[PDB]
RNA sequence: AAGCUCGUAUCAGUUUUAUGAGGUAAAGCGAAUGAUUAGAGGUUCCGGGGUCGAAAUGACCUUGACCUAUUCUCAAACUUUAAAUAUGUAAGAAGUCCUUGUUACUUAAUUGAACGUGGACAUUUGAAUGAAGAGCUUUUAGUGGGCCAUUUUUGGUAAGC
RNA sequence: GAGAACAGAAAUCUCCAGUAGAACAAAAGGGUAAAAGCCCCCUUGAUUUUGAUUUUCAGUGUGAAUACAAACCAUGAAAGU
RNA sequence: GGUUGCGGCCAUAUCUACCAGAAAGCACCGUUUCCCGUCCGAUCAACUGUAGUUAAGCUGGUAAGAGCCUGACCGAGUAGUGUAGUGGGUGACCAUACGCGAAACUCAGGUGCUGCAAUCU
RNA sequence: GCCCGGAUAGCUCAGUCGGUAGAGCAGGGGAUUAGGAAUCCCCGUGUCCUUGGUUCGAUUCCGAGUCCGGGCACCA
């Protein structure tokens, strides 16, 4: 015995009820699945970056 | 020719592009060429456009940009009478020595001259210029045929030889060189020697001046006038390299006759196109010549 | 029966822009992406490799890695109720530069300039975007320009 | 008008089509062998048919380009066996022509039981210097038309040298 | 059996003509489209009688042909059938299906053709000489009832079958720029090159007369 | 339902501006593909059915297929072209610029890349409109048989299918 | 298309045209001409570690695919793949 | 301004026919000992720049040329289209209100622009 | 009426992936034999249903028309 098998009807409605809303960026985002050359480096140059304004201080 | 290419073969005929047309670029060797690791984002990737001409040796260091391409030196076999070598310049020797001219010019135009003095020894082995540690890294440069055929026993080889003595990191394998026995896959660097320093040439030379000198007559001519024979050919070269080696540089010629004079009297032959009156005026004039029923 | 395949309702999009077939050319590749750059994507079928799915095609996003021949990019996809981020490696020769931050940059080089004129003389700026506004009051003439008057023509069979 | 379009042959081919592959192809190819000084250069079938009783890539027929003044002197042992005489179809549009012959021994060869006798095409081309701007790599091109060697002219050529005779058209 | 023209009357579904998809199909009633002085110059037959769809519908093939062949009765038997040149403006394109013991798989097989008809969308036109037209217009007008809808017929105000109405075409033919092919004309542009415009349109640029 | 962090803060089923993508409607077939009517003339090269000396490896017929230029009509799975409506992205302080710090990565290289220091540029922070707030979290019921209208639209002759 | 003995609709060899009407194992579509097609040389990147991503999608898996990195290799004159 | 080389965009660059091309350059061209390769020094490879040549390639000009490109109150504000009505019409389907807006065609105009270096009366 | 299968000499029946028209009978003429059945031989004769494409050429490759021949839908 048959039946409806699809529609989109009122999802749409019920979505933006509360729905959409924005994918909420923010400042200093990831590194997921950048190169893990240039990760590595970055590492290392950060490091000796945070040492020199360190040492800069004395 | 009956063949008319009618209005819809035109319609969807697709251009190549035009130098595909003219046929003188593989831009598939181009794009594997000139395609950089994009995370170096502006490493120009030169690479050594090498031409032969029936007449004249090409050399050039050449970069790419959106615009057009870029030189960065150029060396042609005509100059190699400044160092001195007037007769055969499309021959192996003049090729070698077009490249060491071209590696030496540039490391000086850039100042590297101190470091990476290749070999200066010239045996004929195959070596490259290693990497001066507590210094800079060698050049790096790429040989660009262009459609010349890979064959072993060629002088684009010659010329890849003269600049990897000259100072240049050029990456290549020695299997494509003269005297390379294949299926020892040795190179034999004594007949590089002398196939850098004429010794085929110089060879032949005897060889046809105890074969047939009305041949040696016609051909050797200009050595024949300028007082050559085959055994001066290893001391010339080396003369040569040793001017090259000394003052590489890029001296121009002087230009009688010039820009604005060369365009004012030596092209002024062409024929600019009509006017849009002038073409009407043109077939207003061919009807009434037309105008019969003939 | 069905089919919901990665190039399924592909003919005409990844079909190519007739009497543009052939090799590529090469300010695609010469093209210099850096990380922080806003790149439309428009796929190529005669590059295979690299290729984006269909969804992706004529949207626009952010580039966040980069590699020998391809860059990563950052798109934003609304699914029902929310946007996922999205992160796709792309050969380059489906990536181009947007012109839309360039109009922007162009308008606040503008807006500096304005600005650095305005503090060098104390006067106004007022250097934001304003809408097209309607019409002031303008005056024509009759002088040559007379009114043709027109009325509608009949019904004529044109056939 | 004549500094360089002279004129000159490119090259000649003959072509022996036994119509099967084994003894009498090699027999053929040593009939080129010979002939030529060069070693011949077979061909292969294209398409399996049934009624020729071949089949694909079979090595059916044998051919060989000859070039230089080799050629032009084993054209002339052929031409004397067609006794200076030719006929109109026979000639490309393009001016490139040649003819067909039976029993090879009638000129130079002698008869070689062991090869067995055959026949052969015989077809030459003629151009004019220039011509390999269309088989150079670098700027390939095409020829204009104060130049492009076709029927009349090469038939004036062959008249004109050879005291040759056309026939009926 | 040839059910109804009701059921197949109006443009509901897609056109889905005989194709590689869609083969199998049966061939159309109607063949001849073209009949009367077909051979016939341009210059004979100046007038020309358009007969117009109203109505947004189809039309089989049968009743095209019983159309056709109505008319051309009348006119043979009144004028003969070297007093027109009359020409079918339509062809039958889209297959019509049936689906001739449950809904279940019921996409039809073909049962005929019909041809997709607009508003102002010409169906049968006529070129006679101007003597004729009082038995063209009844010709078609009885053609009217072997149509399902409303068709009207106009009066052209064009020389026949071509183009340019009746003084524009005159200026053309006596100025020479028309040449007469084969039941139809050839015309003189400014775009070609001159020479072969000449040798194919000697006169133009030629004192005529 | 409980609320939590903040509070004018960043937003919005919207427009505008700039930039992108699309292949439907449409239009078109003397533009490709496929289909299709009519004639044109030309196909000396003969494919076919005739006449001309059974003669024809030769002319005259019709008769093809092809050639050239025209002509009538068409497409959900053909298309050059190519809308409307829809659709993505940007409209800055998380900015614009300078400066030169770092680094095993990259460079022929103090070149590059990333990330920072210090310094100038907020009255207008830099389209419109609104904002009886913005954001975030946990938890759990009920639902998980649907139906009608307008328009587009599939099958079916059709239907309160 | 023009030509050539056997040899013809069609065997094989020429020359001209030929934007792809060819072929790319297969269904259809896309794509492709100094190739992704045809011939020829060498190869085993159809390998190794463990991650990221895209499609389907619950943003779960499976399947498939993309891009990298640390490795080992091939090929090429090399860029490179 | 030419020419060559390397290129960009890749027909305003192509195609058919016909003209011209001073300077050089390119190319044709001269040869076959060596490398190498071909059935074949044709191609490819190598030597010379000598033996000869612009005839061809190549450049430019020419054609109410094809094609291509661009544009227009030419077509056409048409076709088509978003929204509205207790608007019309038996219905098909159509008009109307506010808005968007085509392609075909016609007509006009044009037929490669240009980057780096070298050389050129 | 839809699911399938056929159409050939006068009749009947054969078709190598297409080149051709096969077999018998009916039927003319012998042959035969002292005569005749018998038989051996040869005349023939056929759009291979209908038209349409189909290719070089199709009758054997397809599509449509026609005349037939084999099934079919259960349970209330």
């Amino acid at each position: 015995a048959k039946s409806k098998n699809h529609t989109a009807h009122n999802q749409t409605r019920k979505a933006h009820r509360n729905g959409i809303k924005k994918p909420k960026t923010y400042k200093y985002p990831s590194l997921k699945g950048v190169d893990p050359k240039f990760r590595r480096n970055h590492k290392h140059a950060l490091h000796g970056t945070a040492k020199a304004l360190a040492a800069a201080k004395k | 020719q009956k063949d008319a290419k009618s209005s819809a073969y035109s319609s969807r005929f697709q251009t190549p592009f035009r130098r595909r047309r003219e046929g003188k670029t593989d831009y598939y060797q181009r794009k594997r060429l000139v395609t950089q690791h994009k995370a170096k984002y502006n490493t120009p990737k030169y690479r050594l456009v090498v031409r032969f001409t029936n007449k004249d040796i090409i050399c050039q260091i050449i970069s790419s940009t959106i615009t057009g391409d870029v030189v960065l030196a150029a060396a042609y076999s005509h100059e190699l009478p400044r160092y001195g070598i007037t007769h055969g310049l499309t021959n192996w020797a003049a090729a070698y020595a077009t490249g060491l001219l071209i590696a030496r010019r540039t490391l000086q135009k850039l100042g590297l001259d101190e470091t990476y003095k290749g070999v200066e020894e010239v045996e004929g082995e195959y070596e490259l210029t290693e990497a001066v540690e507590d210094g800079p890294r060698p050049f790096k440069v790429f040989l660009d045929i262009g459609l010349q055929r890979t064959t072993t026993g060629a002088r684009v080889f010659g010329a890849l030889k003269g600049a990897s003595d000259g100072g240049l990191y050029v990456p290549h394998s020695e299997n494509r060189f003269p005297g390379w026995d294949f299926e020892t896959e040795e190179i034999d660097p004594e007949l590089l020697r002398s196939y850098i320093f004429g010794g085929h040439v110089s060879q032949y030379m005897e060889e046809l001046a105890d074969d047939d000198e009305e041949r040696f007559s016609e051909l050797f001519k200009g050595y024949l006038a300028d007082d050559i024979d085959a055994d001066s050919l290893e001391d010339i070269y080396t003369s040569a390299h040793e001017a090259i080696r000394a003052d590489p540089a890029f001296k121009p010629t002087e230009k009688k006759f010039t820009k604005e004079q060369y365009a004012a009297e030596s092209k002024k032959y062409r024929q600019t196109k009509l006017s849009k009156e002038e073409r009407a005026a043109r077939v207003a004039a061919k009807i009434a010549a037309l105008a019969g029923q003939q | 029966g069905k089919s919901h395949g990665y190039r399924s309702r592909t003919r005409y999009m990844f079909q190519r822009d007739f009497r543009k077939h052939g090799a590529v050319h090469l300010s695609t590749y010469l093209k210099v992406y850096k990380v922080g750059d806003i790149v439309d994507i428009k796929a190529n079928g005669s590059i295979q490799k690299g290729m984006p799915h269909k969804f992706y095609q004529g949207k626009t996003g952010v580039v966040y890695n980069v590699t020998k021949s391809s860059v990563g990019v950052i798109i934003n996809k609304m699914v029902g109720n929310r946007y996922l981020e999205k992160r796709l490696n792309l050969r380059v020769e489906h990536i181009k530069h947007s012109k839309c931050r360039q109009e922007f940059l162009e308008r606040v080089k503008a807006n500096a300039a304005k600005r650095a004129e305005a503090k060098a003389q104390g006067v106004a700026v007022q250097l934001k975007r304003q809408p097209a506004q309607p019409r002031e009051s303008r005056i024509v003439s009759t002088e040559g320009n007379v009114p043709q008057t027109l009325a509608p023509v009949p019904y004529e069979t044109f056939i | 008008q004549n500094p360089m379009r002279d004129l000159k042959i490119e090259k000649l081919v003959l072509n022996i089509s036994v119509g099967e592959s084994g003894d009498r192809l090699t027999r053929a190819s040593k009939v080129l062998e010979q002939l030529s000084g060069q070693t011949p250069v077979q061909s292969k079938a294209r398409y399996t048919v049934r009624t020729f009783g071949i089949r694909r890539n079979e090595k059916i027929a044998v051919h060989v380009t000859v070039r230089g003044p080799k050629a032009e002197e084993i054209l002339e042992r052929g031409l004397k066996v067609k006794e200076y005489q030719l006929r109109d179809r026979n000639f490309s549009a393009t001016g490139n022509f040649g003819f067909g012959i039976d029993e090879h021994i009638d000129l130079g060869i002698k008869y070689d039981p062991s090869i067995g006798i055959f026949g052969m095409d015989f077809y030459v081309v003629m151009n004019r210097p220039g011509a390999r701007v269309t088989r150079r790599k670098r700027c390939k091109g095409t020829v204009g038309n104060s130049h492009k060697t076709t029927k009349e002219d090469t038939v004036s050529w062959f008249k004109q040298k050879y005291d040759a005779d056309v026939l009926d058209k | 059996a040839r059910r109804p023209a009701r059921c197949y009357r109006y443009q509901k579904n897609k056109p889905y003509p005989k194709s590689r998809y869609n083969r199998a199909v049966p061939d159309s009633k109607i063949r001849i489209y073209d009949l009367g002085k077909k051979k016939a110059t341009v210059d004979e037959f100046p007038l020309c009688v358009h007969l117009v769809s109203n109505e947004l519908e189809q039309l089989s093939s049968e009743a095209l042909e019983a159309a056709r062949i109505c008319a051309n009765k009348y006119m043979t038997t009144v004028s003969g059938r070297d007093a027109f040149h009359l020409r079918v403006r339509v062809h039958p394109f889209h297959v019509l299906r049936i689906n001739k013991q449950g809904m279940r798989g019921a996409w039809g097989k073909p049962h005929g053709l019909a041809a997709r008809v607009d508003i102002g969308q010409i169906i049968f036109s006529v070129r006679t000489k101007d003597s004729n037209k009082d038995v063209v217009v009844e010709g078609l007008r009885r053609a009217r009832y072997k149509f399902p809808g409303q068709q009207k017929i106009i009066l052209s105000k064009k020389w026949g079958f071509t183009n340019l109405d009746r003084p524009e075409y005159l200026k053309k033919r006596e100025a020479g720029e028309v040449k007469d092919d084969g039941a139809f004309v050839k015309f003189l542009s400014k775009k070609g090159s001159l020479e072969n415009n000449i040798r194919e349109f000697p006169e133009y640029f030629a004192a005529q007369a």
